[PDB]
């Protein structure tokens, strides 16, 4: 009871002691890596059907 | 794994004969089985194969008729009843096991042996002997009357090794697939019709007979052999 | 007082923290995603369907060739699959008919199975007698098993029903770490890409950061309304994206420990089965009770595509390593391909 | 002389009779249609859930009405194209034969399914029952001629009257008689079954009342579906029986036992039965 | 099988014979007829499993048919989130201890383990997973209710029931109040067993609610009803 409070008070302690960038940051690195592997992702890009292995 | 042959002896021409191979330590109902014999002095030669659950059955059309293949699959045990035994039959027939699913080795394990003493693609192996010393790399060329590439990728070529007095092994499978239980110094290497095993550090448990064979089609022809002697 | 005091701490604490992470915030993805060129639609045909399984089909996995299919059915059986042939390379007879997650070992020798029995069941896939024999049985969780991954030949971590995951050693048998603080049962894992964390979904409208290594939450995700029952990584592994049944996905990040993007439509009422991201990671796919998959451009949160062809609940759903194919099993005993 | 079939005088009226023969004939034809194509697309899609042999009924009625039209045409006049006259016939007794084999086969499925609680051998009865059939209905395919004023009347020349009631009272007795005995022990059986469980479970009390009702109001309609079935055969499949025993006894005593007009009612009584097939056989409400 | 290598021609039939093998097997398990036996806290399940950790099974045989019967009852996770699993069943088995009317539940003294029992009933009969199976119920202990009942009036249980305080008058009080929470009244059927003591009565029982369920459904996928 008490001591699972104290493992819980503690879990949220060190929740709190990490440091995380902003927002706009993570979006714009998701979106700069959506970019970077465009042409690599077959179902975003069709490639043509000789190349398919699913004919 | 083990197979045990049995059932041969000296045999009057023109007479019969039957062959017994036993399993013990496999799931023998699940691997197709082939008989391979050789000539006291030659090299290997595909006789018959039937498929896993009976139901394909294949010989080389120089056995075709007077030879039958068949399986125990209870009492885990391969019969070769041959007929009609020419003086050309005079072998050694080994028993060896085959399973085909994707990515399978279905070479890998060979019998032990039959001695029997009576009373379509060619693969070639240029040199028939190789003059080596140990420690110093050693290559092994064969060569194919047609491309074994197929068009789903796969060339179907398989590298085998016999040692003095002992079974062949499987080396190597699909012309680039080192076979479970071989060191990392044998390796396989070529392309569609000209392929080539290269060993990196010989060692003395390395001198021997090596054969090529192909599994594109049936018969499966084997390589007349090249002798590593030192 | 000791208490009170302790309650009274902690919601402090957590006032803090949501106040220091709302200050974190400072547009909307969809603000920073105003002006891409869309994705367009995305029209998938069924290259091949699989068929076999006589019951629900509830688990499956890829095999990193891109090749190799496992997949877990009620009528205790676990199918391994080519393909490209449509090949059925072994068909493995389960202890338990019960099973509720499947797992495909990364180097291929292994495949593992879990379920109602509470067991973990590890099968050797290349043995030398020519069979699938159960190399090992991992016992110790307490409810029933929903999910397994495979760290390494050696390692597997699996979530249960009884609010806890377990990291174990097969070769010992037994566990080597436990990770606790889930308040209700834990329905999905996912793994980091690189495996030094992993990331878990329960029924308490949570999900939590793991690292393998040291045995300890690192950080905790709220958001949803409903209980989770998929999670999967964004391919960068700075991302994830849960999927619950109040019919709506999400994207968190880990890095500013905040969600990102909400995808839900007025049209769609039931929950989420499976979730699942694309090569690139630009295309989110969500399998629905609805009996159909939904493709989401997930960057501009709408749904660019619907994969319909299930007579029934879309229960598994993956996308290969090389990022060709969709594989989607559903409770009508049929696996389909996709292109 | 000899028998017309689909063709009189019609000296009693003119201008009505044909007016109600075509009326009756196009309703029929109408509402056939409509039922078994809706009946076929309502199974399409009760395959999908629950996958008997209730297809090839709907097959066959549809093949029965097809020949409807023809005889409506032959009864707008009093003459007979003098090649069809050799299929007509063949494919409406055909089909009929095919019918009434096919709901002896359902009753016995349903039967063996209730009663035990192969898909190719499913194939091959359904081709056993359609070559039976048209090995059974050739005997009307290069008989019926075309003869003058018994005015060209397509009529039937026996060769043999021993080649005659030979034909008919094994085709009455293998097409008429064993089929309804088949669905009458069939459906008898499953009643008895339903009745033996159902006084098993009343012995030890797994009934209370106002479920013990139920029970009853339930074993009530079970009752009424299955006696409607097994009546059903012999009310809308009787007059044709009949009437072909008829015409083989007038054909070798010579009385007018024929009303001339009897024949063509009989015949579209008989096409009814391809429109209430449908709907008896087929209660997904 | 012209553009297939020889390799692929064997691992075709392999496949084949695969498929074979599953048939065989799948049509093999069509005939088992599956119990999911149900419960709650000391309702006396013990006794019935003994008449014939996770899921515990039990395979038997009575007249050439034979039964599997699941027992759920070490599982104390979610409900909603397995029994989907059980979606297909023949029949549920529900046990009752009528002597439950007077005692309290072990963790709430005031809330009664009768009402605690009738809610667990009242939620497994109108799930959406078993709108059609039908509940083979079983009331244990009635010869602990006859005995305990000439003591303690039922109105502490129901305190709305107005009748005689005898057994065979309470025991369909009872078995009604127990069979009116079914809402289908007409999809899905309820079988009441006043069980306790005999020879082979509660396997006999079983195997016929077991046959009429089997007959119900053969004809309602055989075109009647
Ligand atoms: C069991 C038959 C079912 C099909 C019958 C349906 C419609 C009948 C229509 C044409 C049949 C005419 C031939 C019958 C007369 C037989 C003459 C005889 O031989 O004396």
């Amino acid at each position: 009871s008490i001591a699972q409070a104290r493992k819980l008070v503690e879990q949220l302690k060190m929740e709190a002691n990490i440091d995380r960038i902003k927002v706009s940051k993570a979006a714009a690195d998701l979106m700069a890596y959506c970019e970077a592997h465009a042409k690599e992702d077959p179902l975003l890009t069709p490639v043509p059907a000789s190349e398919n292995p699913f004919r | 794994v083990q197979l045990v042959e049995s059932g041969g002896g000296l045999v009057q021409p023109g007479g019969s004969r039957k062959l017994s191979c036993s399993a013990s330590g496999f799931a023998f109902s699940s691997f197709g089985m082939h008989w391979v014999r050789q000539a006291p002095e030659k090299g290997l030669e595909w006789v018959a194969y039937i498929s896993s659950g009976s139901g394909t059955i294949y010989y080389a059309d120089t056995v075709k008729g007077r030879f039958t293949i068949s399986r125990d699959d209870p009492k885990n045990t391969l019969f070769l009843q041959m007929t009609s035994l020419r003086s050309e039959d005079t072998a050694m027939y080994y028993c060896v096991r085959s399973i085909y699913y994707y990515g399978s080795s279905p070479f890998d394990f060979w019998g032990q042996g039959t001695t029997l003493t009576v009373s379509d693609i060619v693969m070639t192996q240029a040199t028939s002997s190789v003059p080596v010393t140990p420690g110093e790399s050693v290559s092994i060329s064969c060569r194919s009357s047609k491309s074994l590439l197929h068009s789903n990728g796969n060339t179907y070529l398989y590298w085998f090794l016999q040692r003095p007095g002992q079974s062949p092994q499987l080396l190597i499978y699909r012309m680039s697939n080192l076979a479970s239980g071989v060191p990392d110094r044998f390796s396989g290497s070529g392309s569609g019709t000209a392929f080539t095993l290269t060993i990196s550090r010989l060692e003395a448990e390395d001198v021997g007979v090596y054969y090529c064979m192909q599994h594109l089609e049936y018969p499966l022809t084997f390589g007349a052999g090249t002798k590593l002697e030192l | 007082s000791e208490l009170d005091q302790l309650r009274q701490e902690a919601e402090q604490l957590k006032n803090q923290i949501r106040d220091a992470r709302k200050a974190c915030a400072d547009a909307t993805l969809s603000q920073i995603t105003n002006n891409i060129d869309p994705v367009g639609r995305i029209q998938m045909r069924t290259r091949r369907t699989l068929r076999g399984h006589l019951a629900k089909i509830y688990a499956m996995h890829w095999g990193t060739d891109s090749r190799l299919l496992v997949s877990a059915s009620q009528d205790g059986k676990l199918i391994i699959w080519d393909s490209y042939t449509t090949n059925k390379v072994h068909a493995i007879p389960l202890r338990s008919s019960w099973v509720m997650t499947c797992a495909y070992a990364p180097s291929g020798n292994y495949v593992a199975c879990g379920g109602l029995d509470n067991i973990c069941s590890i099968y050797n896939l290349k043995t030398r007698e020519g069979n699938v024999r159960v190399s090992r049985e991992l016992a110790g969780h307490t409810g029933y098993l929903s999910c397994c991954r495979f760290l390494d030949d050696n390692q597997i971590v699996t979530s249960s029903g009884d609010t806890t995951c377990a990291l174990w050693d097969i070769e010992t048998g037994q566990q080597t770490t436990t990770f606790t603080g889930h308040t209700g049962d834990v329905m999905s894992l996912s793994l980091a890409p690189d495996t030094r964390l992993f990331v878990s979904g329960a029924c308490d409208a949570s999900a939590k950061l793991w690292d393998v290594r040291e045995g300890m939450c690192r950080q905790t995700f709220t958001g949803h309304e409903s209980d989770i029952n998929a999670i999967c990584f964004f391919p960068n592994g700075n991302a994830f994206a849960t999927g619950s049944d109040d019919a709506t996905c999400r994207l968190f990040d880990l890095r500013a420990d905040q969600e990102l993007m909400t995808y839900s439509h007025d049209n769609i009422i039931c929950g989420i089965t499976s979730v699942s991201f694309s090569k690139s990671g630009r295309l989110l796919l969500a399998g629905y009770d609805d009996f159909n998959c939904n493709v989401w451009d997930a960057l501009k949160a709408d749904r660019a595509g619907v994969l319909a062809g299930h007579d029934n609940r879309v229960s598994c759903l993956g996308v290969t390593d090389d990022g060709m194919a969709v594989a989607t099993g559903s409770w009508d005993s049929f696996l389909k391909i996709w292109n | 002389t000899r028998f017309p079939f689909f063709s009189d005088v019609k000296g009693d009226h003119r201008l009505v009779l044909a007016a109600v023969e075509t009326t009756v004939l196009v309703l029929i034809f109408a509402v056939s249609l409509l039922g078994n194509v809706c009946a076929l697309v309502l199974v399409a899609r009760r395959r999908r859930r629950g996958a008997c042999l209730v297809l090839n009924l709907f097959c066959a009625d549809l093949l029965f009405i097809s020949a409807i039209p023809l005889v409506l045409a032959v009864r707008w006049t009093e003459a007979w194209g003098p090649v069809a006259c050799h299929l007509l016939f063949y494919v409406m007794t055909l089909s009929g034969s095919v019918t009434i084999l096919t709901l002896a086969a359902v009753s016995l499925e349903r039967m063996v399914c209730i009663v035990h609680l192969g898909r190719r051998a499913r194939a091959v009865l359904l081709a056993l029952i359609w070559g039976y059939s048209a090995v059974a209905a050739l005997p009307l395919c290069v008989f019926f001629r075309v003869v003058p004023q018994r005015i060209s009347i397509c009529t039937l020349i026996w060769p043999t009257i021993p080649g005659e009631i030979s034909w008919d009272v094994s085709f009455v007795t293998l097409n008429f008689l064993v089929p309804g005995l088949v669905i009458v022990i069939s459906y008898s059986k499953i009643l008895q079954i339903t009745k033996a469980s159902r006084k098993r479970l009343t012995v030890s009390l797994a009934y209370s009342e106002s479920h013990q009702i139920r029970v009853s109001q339930q074993d009530f309609r079970l009752f009424r579906t299955l006696f409607l079935l097994m009546v059903s055969f012999f009310i809308m499949w009787s007059p044709i029986i009949i009437t072909i025993l008829l015409i083989l006894i007038q054909n070798f005593k010579q009385d007018l036992v024929i009303w001339p007009s009897l024949f063509f009612w009989v015949v579209a009584f008989t096409f009814a039965n391809s429109a209430l097939n449908p709907i008896l056989y087929n209660m997904t409400l | 099988g012209c553009t297939l290598s020889a390799e692929d021609k064997a691992a075709v039939e392999r496949s084949k014979m695969i498929d074979r093998n599953l048939r065989e097997d799948g049509e093999k398990a069509a005939r088992e007829v599956k119990l999911l036996l149900l419960g709650a806290g000391e309702s006396g399940k013990s006794t019935i499993v003994k008449q014939m950790t996770g899921i515990v099974e039990t395979h038997f045989t009575f007249k050439d048919l034979h039964f599997k019967m699941f027992d759920v009852g070490g599982q104390r996770s979610e409900r909603k989130k397995w029994i989907h699993c059980f979606e297909g069943v023949t029949a549920i088995i529900f046990c009752v201890a009528l002597s439950d009317y007077d005692l309290v539940l072990a963790e709430d003294e005031e809330m009664n383990r009768m009402h605690e029992s009738m809610k667990l009933f009242d939620s497994i009969c109108n799930n959406k997973w078993f709108t059609d199976t039908s509940i083979i119920l079983f009331l244990n202990k009635k010869d602990l209710f006859e005995e305990k009942i000439k003591k303690s009036p039922l109105t502490i249980c129901y305190p709305e029931y107005a009748g005689s305080n005898t057994y065979e008058e309470a025991a369909a009080y009872i078995q009604c109040q127990f069979e009116d929470l079914n809402k289908r009244k007409d999809t899905k059927e309820i079988y009441t067993h006043f069980t306790c003591a005999t020879d082979t009565k509660n396997v006999q029982f079983v195997f016929d609610a077991v046959t009429d369920v089997i007959i119900k459904n053969n004809l309602k996928d055989c075109g009647l009803f």
